[PDB]
């Protein structure tokens, strides 16, 4: 795990040479846009139910055949480990944007998940479908401003949903 | 009936030449793909009855065609239907591994079109319920593997209409 | 080199085995332990992992106020044009012409065809080369 | 052709057209 | 699942023994019950859809917010009354399942694993579903050792959902 | 019907229709006063004989019907009763066709292939016609039972 | 498998009022029974030997045989014994005593960013051995609830439904 | 295929009598070819030419 | 395949939903499993309704004829001091 | 595992259906079987020591290079093995008999068998002929009469030859 | 477009290509750039553009939409706004091919017989696509009002 | 008669949906040629009297069908030949402008081949004629635009055939 003020260190460590003062400054921007990372973050973690819930809602309407009698979200527990990935999902999405690096998402949730569900038999093409509508219902409650003061968040919520697309690529 | 590398074969024979870097590069390109279209015929092999049966009722399954009147209507045609809709994820499945379409219209394509004019087969509904078809493949192989999936059900529906 | 994966070197149980009922030791390696699996690099300065630093937000609707070769292209065009749209505007409009026939879509469907293009059933002339 | 078999006049049917309303 | 078979097998198999006599008596005792138990089964079966119906519209009648409050969660559509009924046919078909096999393994495995989860993530009241399986306790219409049997099963249900 | 694969028989044979062939086409049409009586009962009351016959299909067969069942809901169960009403109208189309060739290319090619990709128990089905022929021959006579039973256990035959 | 059908609330009791230790707590996990009905029950011997080396001891099987030598226990002696050796080997006790709660013991290096695939997704509840048994399936044959008239719900392009709410927006406003 | 045109009955005698290897596959075919399943599809809607 | 498992007259090892072979025993594909129902004769043709298989109209004989004769000039023949381990 | 009972209940919850009556029918049989299937474990397991001396002294005669310095059951750890593995065998055999369904047999002891003795040089084909003898020393013992009332086993003692097929076939 | 009508124009006179007419053709795709530029503007405008282009066409012609106009209740007055997110497409068409031909025979011929023939007012209707000239014109600068309103223009004397 | 705009938008009118980033990618596809057509067509124009002298001398000037007997004896028989091939050469200007063949079959293709066989006009005479034709404007249009206006000519000589 390594945010993004520890990989520019990392980088610097294997070249044996101290950081530039464009790479100080670099990282005085990433200070001062610090406030408005803090609210990407607590928008998607006070609201975490509901991204949840609802784009597993829209995902059994577009792909009905994963709750007939069978499938792979029926049963009652079948049903509740699903909603658990969506929600162990949106947990390392959000540990990735407070830190700026995707490295704790991929070193401990994306890490064997793609080879977890073809042992299972667990479709990774409809995960990612998952994915993608917790997505875009985060990336719609990122940039309402309702408690926020006006700004530019453009490139914040253009990180927030390269994360999702990380995540949604590396499971199948 | 020619796959990817039998027609950047027929081409780079057709002029004469060996296979240069052109030509490699397109192989090159469909050998990577290669894991991809297995498990996208794996899945549909299993899954055929239940995506056939999935596009019916999604599509064609309560609309008045179903009903008397209907092009549909008789057990002997709807029997015909199942049958008939097992050819068209059949043969896009072949389309799908051999990666190129010249299998469809040499072996489902020609004479289509005009033999559903002599019945009076409904092509309208007929692409519906491909397209139908269409929707539910790329739920079971994923997106770029219903992409490519997905390639070949247009091809037939756009050739069929 | 060694024994195979957990057998104790000198331990074996197929050393005096009958070639009758000898069965043949089956192959594994240390694969799918998790002992062996490749970490990331992460000495070398390399860290398989990606956040801040990484995600550009590109627009591309708008890359610029587009290049000078679009509209210094463009308003050329239009002054070539412009004496052709309206020449043929308001020969839409007292073209007023009356009807003949019978209508036979509602009120209209006369004899002629609403707004036909005249240059497509009049510039196919047939010819004959040494005409007669 | 047989005792269930098409014709088009007598095809009632809104599957020729498509308004899936019906 | 958990049967009166598989829960003889598995105490032998928990020491590493055969089947001794203390087994085969309680495989004998599945037999002796499973006369009055596929006879409460099949009655559940065949007036199935009579009960269903039923159970569904003595929750409307208890709770009749359901059907007017708009939302996804309530039966106030055409969708969600279908969903309502397609509950209560769940809730049955797993009591005949436990019928047949003999104990509460069918409904504990496929019903009862992971139902409160459920009902607080898609906002369902397990209170809606104890007065639709009131109704099939009084209204199934058996009695003697058939109706002790499909009761004892409705009653486990209850006892879950409170 | 009798007289049209009367004459397909004759047809392939290169010949014309023998007396064998000829004193049944005179004996089934004579005989075509008492079919229609016979489809005139079974006309008006499949009122009675659907809703009977989906009657005792659902007593010998509640797991159709109950939660999980292909005929569950309210829903189904009519499309339950619907098909009945089909098999119920083609047996009148076979009595006054003196066969079940009417039966034959409707309701009977193919039909396992249908119902198999329906998803309907083709065995359930069975029992509905089973149920609505007890309560078809319960509304005639002897001499008439034995032919409208006669043509819903050929149904019967070729549906399983 | 962190359900309330799986809570435990009489082991937790007894670790509240000091009764057991960890230890005994760790085992009664494992001779629980949803740990026999979701894991033991769709697995062979040699593979749940994988788990409960993995998930007891801390550490990744050393090779196949080890997988071999223990799953023999659990033939012999049952579940109860094999939990009873692995919990009193010495590296166990010299690791987690009877006090700590097990982890996966050194998954990554100090300076890397990458792990070791954590010990819960490497191997899940079942494998290849018991997939083709009770992997579900897509399209089941199973009866679902109808739709009835498809083409109403997404129309075409000159349907004039697309601008069904917007004769109400001009109105005479 | 014969599923969508026939009904089960029909040629299940030669197919058992076949697959038991008491028929070759020439008298599987003009016994096939003969049965009723192929002049009721072959024979009754075409003329003999 | 569906009709038979519907019909409880066979269920058929089929595929996976990825594709691969089911298999009770994971060593061999399609291999099923068995017990208290397919040595219970009488439910041949079980929920395909009005079946007729075999005599129908009779039980049949109990038939618990167990022995073992010397089978001369037929009893198979394999090695001494040896298994037949098939090739 | 699951027994014949629950073999049914869990096939019919892959359609998500009721069960037949001629499914209910069927069940009713297999509890009026009951008592003679209870005759049968009660007799294999009464005898279950002789079962595998009886036919472990038949095996080392027939292949004495299985007990030669060498060969496979040669040491007092590796005699005591091959002994310990038919009295496994026929100790989910019985399970399986008292459960009507081979799934017993084949998820707690035939699975992965045949890799792990390949794994440890054991030959499975004389495995095998150790089964084959205890298959005919148990329905030469399951039907004989000793205490039990005249009648008609037939139909479960080819059920229980079945099982010992099973195992026989599946271990090589 | 401009290319395929300077082609069958030289294509009938038995010619080539004057440099009058590639030189415009060289002038066109040089245009190309701030075509779809404008045409961009138009495609996710279509909420406004067309909706408030019924605002003022219902402000203007209420006859239409009051109880016996054409575009009367909830089921016409959606058609009534699909007829304008078509002809707002055509435009669209026409700005990016350089000229009237894709609304000439899409929208444009024989268009009174329709119109005639569906009961609807042909003057209402180019009432509506002046209203949506005014808003579409409002959304871009003064050099390319001069081109999309340029195309509504020729729509609306085409239609009358 | 379509050309490479009026094609990507009846492609994308027939669907009902806007023009999409997939068909404004290959409408910026053809303003990027839009360049080297008009150039090519320019050339064209200037030697079209001059490659038409070139083709027939290279290919078909001194065979047996311009001698007695031949196909292209008599003054009016040869002087139609090169009427014929200013079509070619000049229809084939007007695909490599619109970027789009359906001008070809539109106007020349159709009723084409069933023409020559009623005059008895050698249709493999003159494919090489074209294929010669299609050689020499290689020479004055360039590479690439040989390459274009190339592939213009054996579409008339496929369907010709
Ligand atoms: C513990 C939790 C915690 C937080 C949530 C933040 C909360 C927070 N945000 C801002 C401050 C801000 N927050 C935003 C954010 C936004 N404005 C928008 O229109 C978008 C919807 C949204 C982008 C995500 C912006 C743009 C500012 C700066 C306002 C400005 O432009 O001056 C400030 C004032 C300091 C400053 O202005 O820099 C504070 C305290 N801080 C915390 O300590
Ligand atoms: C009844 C007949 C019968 C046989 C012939 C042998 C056949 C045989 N030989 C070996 C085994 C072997 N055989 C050799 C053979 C040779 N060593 C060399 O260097 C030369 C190539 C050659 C000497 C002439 C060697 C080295 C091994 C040991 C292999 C090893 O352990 O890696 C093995 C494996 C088991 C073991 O370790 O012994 C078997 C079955 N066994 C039998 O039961
Ligand atoms: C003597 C007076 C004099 C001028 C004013 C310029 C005028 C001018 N600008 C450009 C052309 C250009 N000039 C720029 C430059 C820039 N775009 C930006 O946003 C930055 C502010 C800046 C770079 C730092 C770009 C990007 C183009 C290309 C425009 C296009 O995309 O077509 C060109 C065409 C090619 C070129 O020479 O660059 C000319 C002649 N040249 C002159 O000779
Ligand atoms: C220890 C296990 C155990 C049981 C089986 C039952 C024991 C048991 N079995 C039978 C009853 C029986 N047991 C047998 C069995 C057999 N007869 C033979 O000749 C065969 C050798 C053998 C079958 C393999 C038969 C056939 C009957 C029924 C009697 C008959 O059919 O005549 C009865 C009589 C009850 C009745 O018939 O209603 C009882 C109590 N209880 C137990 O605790
Ligand atoms: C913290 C990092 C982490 C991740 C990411 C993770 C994933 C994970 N998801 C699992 C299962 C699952 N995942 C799903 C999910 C789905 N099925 C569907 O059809 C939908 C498309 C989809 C979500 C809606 C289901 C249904 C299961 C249960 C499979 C089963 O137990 O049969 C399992 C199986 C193990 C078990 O259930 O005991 C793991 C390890 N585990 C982790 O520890
Ligand atoms: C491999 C390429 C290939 C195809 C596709 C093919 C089609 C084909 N479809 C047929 C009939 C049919 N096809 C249908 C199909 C439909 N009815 C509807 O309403 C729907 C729109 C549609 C289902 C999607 C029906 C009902 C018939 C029977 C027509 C009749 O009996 O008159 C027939 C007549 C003979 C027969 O079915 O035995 C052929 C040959 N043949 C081929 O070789
Ligand atoms: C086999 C074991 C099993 C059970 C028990 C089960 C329950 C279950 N019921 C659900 C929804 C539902 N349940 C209801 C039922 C009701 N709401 C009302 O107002 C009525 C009073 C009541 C009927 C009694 C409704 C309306 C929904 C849809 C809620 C939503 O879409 O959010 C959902 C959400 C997924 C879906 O939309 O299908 C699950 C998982 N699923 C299972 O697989
Ligand atoms: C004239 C010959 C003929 C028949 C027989 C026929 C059957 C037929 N049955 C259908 C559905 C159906 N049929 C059933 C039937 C049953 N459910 C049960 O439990 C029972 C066992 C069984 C009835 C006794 C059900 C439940 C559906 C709806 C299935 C679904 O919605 O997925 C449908 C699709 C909907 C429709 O268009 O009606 C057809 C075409 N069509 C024909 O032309
Ligand atoms: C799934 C239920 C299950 C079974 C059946 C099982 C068998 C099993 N048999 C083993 C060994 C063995 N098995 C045999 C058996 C035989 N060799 C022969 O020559 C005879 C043909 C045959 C006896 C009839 C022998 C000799 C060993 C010892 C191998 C060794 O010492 O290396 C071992 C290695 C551990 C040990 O015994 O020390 C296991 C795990 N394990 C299980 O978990
Ligand atoms: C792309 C060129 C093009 C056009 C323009 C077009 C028009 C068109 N307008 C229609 C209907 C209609 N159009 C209107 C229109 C109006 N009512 C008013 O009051 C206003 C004056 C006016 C709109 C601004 C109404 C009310 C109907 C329904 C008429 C009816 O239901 O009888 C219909 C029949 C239903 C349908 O298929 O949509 C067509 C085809 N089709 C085309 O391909």
């Amino acid at each position: 795990m390594l945010d993004a003020f520890a990989k520019v260190v990392a980088q610097a460590d294997a070249r044996g040479e101290f950081l530039s003062n464009t790479q100080i400054d670099a990282l005085s921007k990433m200070v001062k846009e610090g406030n408005q990372r803090l609210d990407i973050v607590n928008k998607v973690t006070s609201n975490a139910s509901a991204i949840v819930t609802n784009s597993a809602r829209a995902l059994f309407a577009e792909q009905p055949q994963l709750i007939q009698p069978g499938g792979n979200a029926y049963t009652s527990r079948r049903m509740a480990a699903c909603l658990r990935d969506m929600e162990i999902v949106l947990r390392y999405v959000s540990y990735a944007m407070i830190a700026g690096d995707s490295s704790v998402l991929d070193d401990r949730c994306l890490n064997g998940l793609r080879e977890t569900y073809q042992a299972l038999g667990t479709p990774g093409s409809s995960v990612a479908v998952a994915i993608q509508k917790m997505k875009d219902a985060s990336v719609a409650l990122a940039n309402d401003t309702t408690g926020t003061p006006i700004g530019d968040c453009s490139s914040l919520v253009a990180e927030l949903a390269g994360y999702f697309d990380r995540a949604a690529v590396s499971v199948v | 009936m020619q796959d990817a590398i039998t027609s950047v074969i027929n081409a780079a024979d057709v002029q004469g030449k060996y296979l240069d870097a052109n030509s490699v590069e397109k192989l090159r390109g469909y050998f990577q793909t290669g894991e991809l279209r297995v498990r996208a015929a794996a899945t549909i092999a299993a899954n055929a009855a239940t995506i056939i049966k999935e596009a019916v009722a999604k599509s064609l399954l309560y609309s008045d065609i179903t009903r008397p009147g209907g092009n549909m209507y008789t057990t002997r045609r709807y029997a015909a239907c199942i049958r008939d809709l097992d050819y068209y994820l059949r043969y896009a499945t072949y389309g799908m591994l051999a990666g190129d379409p010249s299998i469809l219209d040499e072996r489902v394509l020609n004479g289509l079109k005009e033999t559903y004019n002599s019945l009076g087969v409904p092509i309208g509904a007929t692409i519906q319920a491909i397209q139908a078809m269409k929707e539910v493949t790329g739920s079971l192989v994923g997106s770029d593997a219903g992409k490519e999936m997905g390639l070949y059900f247009d091809y037939i529906c756009s050739g069929l209409s | 080199q060694l024994a195979p994966p957990g057998i104790p070197p000198g331990e074996d149980a197929r050393n005096n085995q009958s070639l009758r009922q000898y069965v043949a030791r089956p192959v594994e390696t240390y694969q799918k332990r998790s002992f062996a699996t490749p970490l990331p690099l992460t000495w070398t300065g390399e860290t398989e992992t990606v956040g801040a630093f990484d995600v550009v937000v590109p627009p591309q609707e708008k890359d610029l106020p587009v290049s000078g070769e679009a509209t210094s292209a463009f308003v050329k065009y239009s002054d070539m044009v412009r004496a052709e749209r309206k020449a043929a505007l308001q020969a839409l409009l007292s073209a007023s012409a009356a009807g003949e026939g019978r209508p036979t879509c509602g009120a209209e469907g006369r004899k002629f065809v609403s707004n036909a293009n005249p240059v497509l059933v009049n510039g196919v002339k047939c010819v004959e080369y040494w005409r007669k | 052709s047989g005792y269930g078999d098409y014709s088009y006049s007598t095809d009632r049917t809104k599957g020729h057209v498509n308004q899936y309303y019906v | 699942m958990k049967t009166p078979i598989t829960e003889a097998i598995a105490t032998a198999d928990n020491q590493g023994r055969f089947l001794s006599n203390t087994e085969l008596q309680a495989v004998n005792g599945r037999y002796q019950r499973a006369t009055a138990s596929l006879t409460a089964a099949k009655a559940l079966t065949g007036s199935a859809q009579r009960l269903i119906t039923g159970a569904a519209q003595a929750v409307y009648n208890k709770f009749p917010y359901t059907t007017q409050m708009p939302g996804p969660a309530y039966a106030s559509s055409a969708i969600g009354k279908a969903k309502c009924a397609r509950d209560i046919g769940y809730y049955l078909r797993m009591v005949t399942y436990c019928l047949v096999v003999g104990g509460t393994g069918p409904m504990d495995e496929y019903l009862v694993a992971g139902l409160e989860e459920i009902n607080r993530s898609f906002d369902l009241s397990p209170s809606w579903y104890i007065e639709a399986l009131q109704y099939i306790k009084n209204s199934h219409g058996l009695s003697g050792q058939v109706a002790n049997e499909a009761n004892a099963y409705i009653d486990y249900a209850i006892n879950t959902l409170s | 019907s009798i007289v049209t694969k009367s004459i397909v028989n004759a047809d392939a044979e290169a010949r014309y229709l023998s007396p064998g062939e000829l004193d049944r086409i005179k004996s089934f049409v004579l005989s075509g006063q008492r079919r229609l009586r016979i489809a005139q009962t079974l006309t008006e009351n499949r009122e009675r004989i659907v809703k009977q016959g989906g009657q005792q299909l659902f007593q010998r067969r509640p797991d159709v019907v109950s939660p999980g069942g292909n005929a569950y809901g309210e829903e189904m169960t009519a499309t339950c009763l619907r098909d009945l009403d089909y098999y119920l109208r083609l047996v009148t189309y076979g009595i006054i066709a003196g066969d079940v060739t009417p039966i034959e290319e409707i309701g009977l090619v193919g039909v396992k292939e249908m119902y198999s990709a329906l998803g309907t128990p083709i065995s359930g089905v069975a029992e509905g016609i089973r149920c609505m022929k007890d309560v078809a021959c319960s509304l005639l006579s002897g001499e008439d039972a034995a032919e409208v039973g006669f043509y819903f256990d050929y149904t019967l035959a070729a549906m399983q | 498998q962190i359900l309330k059908s799986t809570k435990q609330p009489f082991l937790e009791s007894q670790l509240r009022f000091n009764q057991i230790s960890i230890k005994d707590f760790i085992k009664g996990l494992v001779l629980s029974a949803p740990f026999r009905d979701l894991n033991y029950n769709v697995n062979n011997n040699y593979r749940f030997v994988e788990i409960c080396v993995q998930r007891v001891l801390g550490r990744d099987i050393y090779n196949e045989r080890e997988k071999i030598a223990w799953s023999i226990i659990i033939a012999t002696q049952g579940l109860e014994g094999f939990i009873d050796t692995l919990l009193n080997t010495q590296e166990y006790l010299s690791n987690f005593g009877d006090s700590i709660v097990p982890f996966q013991r050194r998954r990554i290096i100090p300076q890397r960013s990458k792990g070791e695939m954590p010990f819960n997704l490497k191997t899940p509840r079942y494998g290849i051995e018991f997939r083709s048994k009770l992997a579900a399936t897509q399209f089941s044959w199973a009866s679902p609830i109808r739709r009835f008239r498809p083409q109403e719900q997404q129309p075409k392009a000159g349907d004039p439904a697309l601008f069904l709410n917007m004769v109400q927006e001009m109105g005479p406003g | 295929d014969i599923s969508t045109f026939v009904i089960g009955n029909e040629i299940e005698n030669i197919k058992i009598q076949f697959i038991k290897g008491q028929i070759s596959v020439k008298e599987m075919i003009n016994a096939l070819g003969k049965s009723s399943v192929y002049l009721k599809e072959f024979y009754n809607p075409y003329p003999n030419i | 395949a569906n009709v038979a498992g519907q019909e409880k007259i066979a269920t058929i090892s089929g595929y996976t939903w990825d594709g691969q072979p089911q298999t009770e025993i994971p060593g061999k594909p399609f291999v099923k499993s068995i017990g208290a129902m397919d040595y219970m004769d009488g439910v041949e043709g079980g929920d395909v309704v009005a079946a007729k298989v075999g005599a129908f109209w009779k039980p049949k004989a109990p038939k618990e004829v167990p022995y073992k004769r010397p089978m001369g000039a037929n009893t198979p023949e394999l090695p001494y001091n040896t298994v037949p381990r098939l090739v």
